[PDB]
């Protein structure tokens, strides 16, 4: 059969499974019920019970996979994840589950036009400064894009601003100007 | 290289097999000269059988080399894939 | 990671056929199919793809089975069904066979319709065990005197003929399978020998030329020729000897005697390497798995002399080996030369030196011997043996030998005579009665008085007079299968007159 | 048709994505977005919707994500009577800058063997006038022949010697491959050719076909070469029916170019470094290259073998697959003696004396044996001197070298090495004169004469002359 | 292993092969004049 | 505890416990075969997985097809029962003559004998055999290789000790055919047959044979030549006896392991070998050893490939051999039986500290007058002409009918006490019968038999 | 522990041959990479860092000593080997067996012109 191939591409057992359970979810358009049945999942498996449960490898694989079958039911899930997590159970892969779900959440994060847009700067920045940033910013994306900025602060570039819109990417930080002028004087 | 020690160990192998028959054919035309020939071609005949020996020795050497490299070789394809 | 977590299989376990005898393939490539499912596939067990392709289960995985297609990869896509076929690989067995040119899985390839057999025969049958089975104590006659004399093959052995290329390995099976014609021909039952000649990796004008060659020599109405040629699947040409090897089985379980050539199991052992490679299985030795020993030793076991509860048949095998530079200590070499029960070596430097066959009598060896001869070529080749070994001794002192005694100098003469003796010309084999009195001529002195170069022409000039004008005592010493007395003396009188009267 | 973008680049192997309509293998598949023509041939498939190719020239340049697109078949090249005179690579297109080869037909290189029965069992020899292969290993008509030789003993010279000999004295569409071979040396024979009358670059008479991939292409395309130049020598042979010549040096690069892809393919090594299908791809390739019913493919093929070693698995795998093999020496190159022939290791299946005749085949085997004679003979020099020799083996030493100066022969080709002048020397000529050097009719000629000659009487005149001056 | 001495081109090997040139120019000379 | 296949990939099968997962080294039983097929386990792979190597071929097994725990390693009736009858590797009858009735079994797979069981002193094993009495004698629990194959009389030599340990030690003989043609198997079983050492109608049988083909998996040949010691050790231990083994060939023995090895994925050391070579080799040799109970000797035939005795495979054997007899044709074509040449053989109890004095003078004497002739030989004095005489008569003395030969040779057979045979050879050298001719000492027992043949 | 409390101590290996052969069972088994006759890269460190450890301690650490005799097996007599030179490059000094000597009855088959010692000569007592 034809699958369908998400906007981004992740590998590894992890970037298979959210491949999978993606074009299964856009086959019956489920995309963001999956979505928060996989962050549930996700916090269920974490505390540390089911994580100590799940990631023992010498009780048995077919105790924990009626375990997660038993805890997949009592929480009202769609059979898609249900079916989903007893796949992982039985190829033994629960120990990929968060990286399953992180892969599947960051695919649905481009899919709704979430760019990871990174603005490196000397100092603490100013607060309409960034704002005015976050204005210009919009600017570089086609449509249907948000900008999810997250701007932590490196000292050493001795001022300006170090943007970097997805893979895109400005180097306006003054030390690069005066690494350029030390290069032109020398050469 | 294997095949040079192997076309060393044949050439001493003909050159003792030839000198042990001069030895037989001066024993027979000695029954002064004829008796110099005589011992002239034995201890010919017993050097080239110790350089044989050496060379055995160095050409079991070499080829149980030869097979474990290949081995090792192999091996290393098989196991970068 | 996994051969069965493709994404298609993932999302479709996600989503929510019958993966029991049906199969789809995850990836081909270089002739080896992973197919998802067949969960009740067997291993060696044959498979069925989508278009017509037919396959063999070798590797069965926890998620995927390793199947290896005989044929090309090409009419072979992700995807495709594989279907069971329930069964082990089998063949066609029976007299229906002899004549034909089949290929690895006894299909027809001459043209002259199908075979019409009733009987099939799995091809990975065991070899019998140690009850069932007899002493080797019949002679299985080759027409070549060296042969028949020096390494003297038995009804039920293993003779492996080994030697560089183009040395005349093909020529002395061509020349056994030809040979058989005489016993085929006449009425007793028990010395008649049916021909199986398996061809594993050569051309196609090869094994057309040597069709040509048996049908002029009318040896194919009692041979199977089981050809696997070089643009064959590296399966057929793995699968070839067992074919053949059961069509000869078959002729050893009903009572009956047949021969088998392996021509040869060096590309045998090539096709397997590359199947095993493939599949990735641990290399060994010269990229080698570890049970092409067990492939082979497998293979040549399954040739017996069976006792007389079971029928008194027997298969006899003649497995062809190349060597690269006389190397008998490579691998495949190896193995086959530990398996069988001697080897007929052959030379180069032999073969241009004038002896052809160039057989070196003295690499060469047959474990089941004199057991393996008649009363009258064993009462000749005794002495023809320990002449010759005495020659071997002393033929260094050649080009020298003439300053030396009277005993060398004999024993130089005796084995020049004996070893032009021993030479022959090609598709020509000899009956044993002709061959027992050329050798009596060598071994009993009446060729020292004459020159090298006239050995050749008055053995035969004597050969075709005694056939002439000698057939009460060649048909005396055939029927008796031993020199007696009265028989010595006559041949003592026709040897002697004719080397009077000989010039 | 499909289309499918590019997802691995690492060297010469690329993998392809397809969405929809994965390609079966052997497919060729067009990389869009380039300047010039790369063709993808596809290998494995992977599984995941992806398919293992290898490039027919090279990657640099491409970036993953860039499309592909579905042939539909393997590489199709034009076939017919259009390709004489022209210039090809391995997919197809011209490279001696003379436009477009318009044929009515376009034929896949990769195709299937003949049947059995298709073979023809006719052995007819192909006199060649050369001395040594005439008289020791002759060349049958429709046969695989096959020139097995180091570096720099004479497969070349000795291949266009062929080419002069046999392709003029021939009606029938010769074909020339070219693989993985000097660049220099392609350029050489096209102006030989051009030059000789053979290619007519004006009014169109041409009798050859040239196919080339050189040393400096990528793997696939000195792999996938030798098939493009059988399947033009192929077209010729059944839908024609004519007798065609195929010339390939050098068929050892088919194998190395495998070699050079197999790992990257995936595959395990197997011994000498070679991949693991070296005798099945060897086998399907030269399967096809044979005389069936239809028509008659006399194969020439140079095999290089790797220092010298003849039992290296690729040589050593060739040597099956012919009808004549011809084995050139480096220690008889090294004596000066050219063609390097080596008398003791070239066989061929006609040296039957039911098929050439008994005179003919009785000399090959006594200047065989008495050069086997000589080699013994040599020990006993080497030990004892040559004035110790019995006054017989003096005359086997000395016919010996008779013979094998006599074996040589001056080339059409060679005559800016040699200085001498070409001689081609009938077969009666050849046995006559070895048969008359065997029975002792010139132990009084000096061994010098008979060195560099055409015919016997060629010998006796410079016998003659140097007897004069000396 | 016939002729195994000269194809190792050993000491011995050029020992033989000067044996082989001298022995036979001297004859060729001897042969030409004669010739 | 029942499994089931999950992979099967040729002679390696993996095997999937859901409960009580196998330890290393036992036996599975696959089930519904119309053969027995047996599983050893080799690996525990993890998640309940074991990967086991087969006693038989695989062909017909079906993932998912269940398997049965043994409970413990290969288990082989042990017994007076098994003499003169055939098993195979894992103990079932393979002569066609009915089951082993044997009280019990036991596993193939033991430790050798502990530190404090071993022997603290090396005696002889006396075979009544002059040559290798004399020359080459055995050790009581060592390991003897067998040089030389064809025509030399190997299964003559190898019956002969067999109905010597029997009749003057009264213990038994344990024949292990590793990697055995099935020809030459039932030519042995018939020789055995018709020389008496075999019988199929009392219970006098001398030996019992354990048979792995040549056309078996390599672990069924790597296991046999444990099969053939479990019997031998069962002899020594439950009944005090000098048992003597025969391991035919202990090359294959070392190429099976081998095979196995590369099965399993492991990564080959040099030359190609197991990289478990010689802890293979070791865990095998110790347990043939002299304890407080008994001792099992071992006759083990040795090939050398490539002629090379660098080899790892004859370096590592060889690390083991307390002696060698090698058996020449160039003794045998000279008229003399036993072939062994007494020149090649050499043993390392050979000492004056272990067999006396008077013995290793005895023995190194006739060494020297045999050397001393070989020398004299290749030139052809005053005394040497006497010295080539005693050497004559030596080589001729050293020759010996065997009692399994009786019925073709019709000669009687003699087992000739290590006393006389030392004193005999010490008189031949003194001098005492230098007027006796040269043939009055071939194919005779002691001395006195010289002397009586000389007499006629 | 000899060593360091003062007392002297020998100790012989009999044989580091089969404890590298051992070792190298261990690291193939393991998985690494094979060299010189398939012996992992620090089969001189396993017997470098063990040999070592035999030493002659100064006053002021007790003045006690450990003496070393590791045993090596030959093959055929070959001292160029991979394992005998390794070893070679650790001791102080070897003590050559022949074979030829041992058969001619010269025991102990000691070749003199090959054994050496290179800091015992200082030990030697003065008679002697
Ligand atoms: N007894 C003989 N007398 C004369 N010629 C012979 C004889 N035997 C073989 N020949 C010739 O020697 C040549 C090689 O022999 P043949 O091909 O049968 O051996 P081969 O080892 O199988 O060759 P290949 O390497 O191609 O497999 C053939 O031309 C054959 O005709
Ligand atoms: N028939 C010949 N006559 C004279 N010299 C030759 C002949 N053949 C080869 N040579 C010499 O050997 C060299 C190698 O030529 P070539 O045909 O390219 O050998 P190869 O292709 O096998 O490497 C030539 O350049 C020439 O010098
Ligand atoms: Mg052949
Ligand atoms: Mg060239």
């Amino acid at each position: 059969a034809k699958l369908v191939r998400p906007p981004v591409q992740v590998y590894g057992i992890e970037g298979r499974y959210a491949t999978a359970l993606y074009s299964a979810a856009s086959k019956q358009n489920k995309l963001e019920q999956v979505e928060k049945e996989l962050l549930r999942v996700a916090q269920i498996l974490k505390e540390p019970k089911v994580a100590a449960s799940v990631l023992n490898p010498y009780v048995k694989r077919s105790i924990k996979v009626k375990s997660l079958n038993d805890i997949t039911a009592k929480e009202r899930f769609s059979p898609l994840t249900t079916n989903l997590i007893n796949l992982l159970a039985e190829n033994g892969r629960l120990s990929n589950t968060q990286g399953v779900v992180s892969a599947f959440s960051t695919m649905m994060s481009v899919h709704r036009g979430e760019v990871p847009c990174t603005v490196t700067s000397a100092s603490p920045l100013e607060e309409a400064t960034l704002s005015e940033l976050k204005t210009v910013l919009k600017s570089f994306l086609s449509q249907g894009q948000v900008l999810k900025l997250e701007a932590k602060t490196d000292p050493s570039i001795l001022g300006g601003m170090i943007v970097r819109i997805g893979e895109k990417y400005v180097d306006m930080s003054v030390k690069t100007k005066i690494q350029k002028l030390g290069r032109a004087m020398r050469e | 290289t294997l095949k040079d020690i192997t076309r060393r160990l044949k050439s001493i192998k003909n050159i003792q097999k030839i000198t042990k028959s001069m030895k037989m054919v001066a024993a027979a035309k000695y029954a002064s000269e004829q008796s110099a020939r005589m011992t002239a071609m034995d201890n010919a005949s017993k050097n080239a059988s110790e350089m044989i020996d050496k060379l055995t020795l160095t050409f079991n050497r070499t080829r149980q080399a030869v097979i474990t490299k290949e081995l090792i070789e192999i091996i290393s394809g098989a196991a970068a894939l | 990671t996994g051969t069965a977590e493709m994404s298609s299989i993932l999302e479709e376990r996600i989503l929510g056929v019958d993966l029991e005898e049906t199969g789809r393939v995850l990836s081909i490539g270089d002739g080896i199919a992973r197919v998802h499912g067949l969960r009740n596939v067997q291993a060696e067990e044959m498979v069925e793809f989508s278009s017509g392709l037919k396959g063999m289960s070798l590797n069965l995985e926890p998620d995927n089975v390793g199947v290896v297609v005989f044929g090309n990869d090409k009419l072979i896509k992700e995807g495709d069904i594989v279907k069971r076929t329930g069964a082990i690989v089998d063949v066609p067995v029976g007299e229906e066979l002899l004549g034909r040119v089949v290929d690895a899985l006894g299909n027809a390839i001459d043209g002259k319709g199908p075979i019409g057999s009733k009987t099939r025969r799995r091809v990975g049958l065991k070899a019998p065990g140690i009850i069932p089975r007899i002493s080797v104590r019949e002679p299985m006659q080759t027409g070549i005197k060296a042969v028949d004399s020096l390494v003297p093959i038995g009804r039920g052995q293993r003779e492996l003929i080994i030697g560089d290329r183009q040395t005349g390995k093909t020529s002395i099976a061509i020349d056994t399978i030809i040979n058989q014609k005489r016993f085929n021909d006449g009425s007793d039952e028990k010395k008649k020998l049916y021909c199986i000649y398996v061809a594993i990796g050569q051309k196609r004008s090869t094994v057309a030329q040597l069709v040509k060659r048996l049908t002029d020599a009318d040896a194919m109405k009692y041979t199977i020729v089981v050809s696997a040629t070089a643009s064959d699947a590296a399966p057929l040409q793995y699968l070839a000897p067992y074919s053949g090897c059961s069509m000869g089985e078959y002729f050893r379980d009903n009572g009956k005697h047949a021969l088998i050539i392996y021509d040869d199991l060096s590309k045998q052992a090539v096709a397997y390497r590359q199947m095993s490679l493939l599949l990735r299985r641990p290399p060994g030795r010269e990229a080698y798995p570890g049970d092409v020993f067990y492939l082979h030793s497998r293979l040549l076991e399954r040739a017996a002399k069976m006792n007389d509860a079971f029928g008194g048949g027997s298969l006899t095998a003649l497995p062809v080996i190349e060597t690269q530079a006389g190397d008998v200590s490579a691998y495949i070499p190896t193995n086959v030369i530990s398996i069988t029960d001697g080897q007929i070596f052959l030379e180069t430097e032999l073969f241009y030196k004038g002896i052809r066959p160039a057989i070196n009598v003295g690499l060469s060896v047959s474990r089941v011997g004199s057991a393996a001869q008649t009363r009258a070529m064993k009462q000749v080749a005794g002495t023809m043996k320990l002449e010759l070994a005495q020659y071997r001794e002393v033929a260094a002192f050649a080009q020298f030998g003439s300053d030396l005694d009277a005993a060398t100098q004999q024993l130089l003469s005796r084995g020049v005579r004996l070893t032009e003796l021993l030479k022959q010309g090609q598709y020509s084999p000899m009956a044993i009665e002709e061959q027992v009195a050329v050798i009596y001529a060598g071994v009993r002195g009446y060729l020292d008085k004459l020159e090298p170069s006239k050995i050749t022409k008055f053995e035969n000039a004597f050969l075709s007079h005694v056939v002439s004008q000698h057939q009460a005592l060649l048909g005396t010493i055939r029927a008796d299968g031993k020199i007696s007395e009265q028989s010595d003396a006559k041949l003592k009188e026709i040897v002697t007159n004719f080397l009077a009267g000989f010039e | 048709a499909a289309t499918g973008r590019i997802v691995a680049v690492i060297g010469a192997v690329v993998d392809v994505q397809f969405d929809e309509g994965l390609p079966p293998i052997l497919n060729a598949l067009e990389v869009q977005g380039r300047e010039t023509r790369l063709v993808l041939e596809v290998a494995q498939h992977l599984g995941e919707s992806t398919v293992r190719t290898i490039a027919m020239d090279g990657t640099e340049g491409l970036v993953r994500g860039q499309k592909v697109l579905d042939s539909g078949a393997p590489i199709k090249i034009p076939v017919g009577p259009e390709t004489l005179g022209r210039i090809m690579n391995v997919i197809g297109e011209p490279i001696d800058e003379r436009g477009p080869i318009k044929t009515k037909q376009f034929a896949p290189i990769h195709a299937e063997a003949p049947e059995f029965m298709e073979m023809s069992v006719e052995q007819e020899i192909l006199v060649t006038g050369i001395k040594v292969v005439d008289l020791l290993a002759p060349y049958a008509k429709g046969g695989k022949i096959g020139l097995f030789g180091g570096a720099g003993v004479g497969k070349t010279v000795l291949i266009m010697e062929l080419i002069n000999n046999v392709a003029k004295a021939h009606g029938g569409y010769s074909v020339f491959a070219g693989v993985g071979e000097r660049t220099r040396e392609g350029n050489d024979l096209y102006h030989e050719m051009i030059e000789s009358g053979v290619i007519n670059l004006k009014d169109a008479t041409s009798k050859v076909a040239l196919v080339y991939g050189q040393m400096n292409e990528p793997p696939g395309a000195r792999a996938r070469v030798a098939l493009t130049g059988l399947t033009v020598a192929e077209y010729f042979r059944d839908q024609e029916g004519q007798d065609v010549l195929l010339f390939i040096d050098n068929i050892f690069r088919f194998t190395q170019a495998g070699s050079e892809v197999s790992a990257l393919l995936g595959r395990i090594p197997s011994a000498v470094g070679y991949q693991p299908t070296l005798a099945t791809d060897m086998g399907t390739m030269q399967e096809r290259i044979t005389t069936t019913k239809k028509g008659s493919i006399t194969s020439v093929q140079a095999i290089y073998v790797p220092a010298d070693d003849l039992t290296d698995p690729a040589p050593a795998t060739t040597f099956a697959h012919l009808d004549a093999t011809t084995v050139l020496s480096r220690a008889i190159a090294e004596l000066g003696i050219y063609p390097a022939v080596d008398p003791l290791d070239s066989t061929s299946r006609i040296m039957d004396p039911n098929i050439v005749g008994s005179e003919h085949y009785d000399v090959a085997r006594g200047v065989q044996k008495i050069l086997q004679d000589y080699k013994s003979l040599q020990d006993i020099i080497a030990i004892l001197g040559m004035d110790e020799l019995s006054e017989e083996d003096k005359l086997t030493v000395s016919r010996a070298r008779k013979i094998q100066r006599f074996l040589s022969q001056p080339f059409q080709v060679a005559e800016v090495f040699t200085g001498h002048m070409g001689k081609l020397v009938p077969l009666k000529e050849t046995i006559k004169g070895f048969q008359q050097i065997l029975a002792g009719e010139y132990d009084h000629l000096p061994e010098q004469a008979f060195y560099m000659v055409g015919p016997i009487e060629e010998a006796v005149a410079k016998a003659d002359k140097l007897a004069e001056e000396h | 292993g016939a002729g195994s001495i000269r194809e190792a081109g050993g000491a011995f090997g050029k020992r033989e092969q000067a044996e082989e040139e001298r022995y036979f120019r001297a004859q060729s000379r001897e042969q030409l004049a004669a010739l």
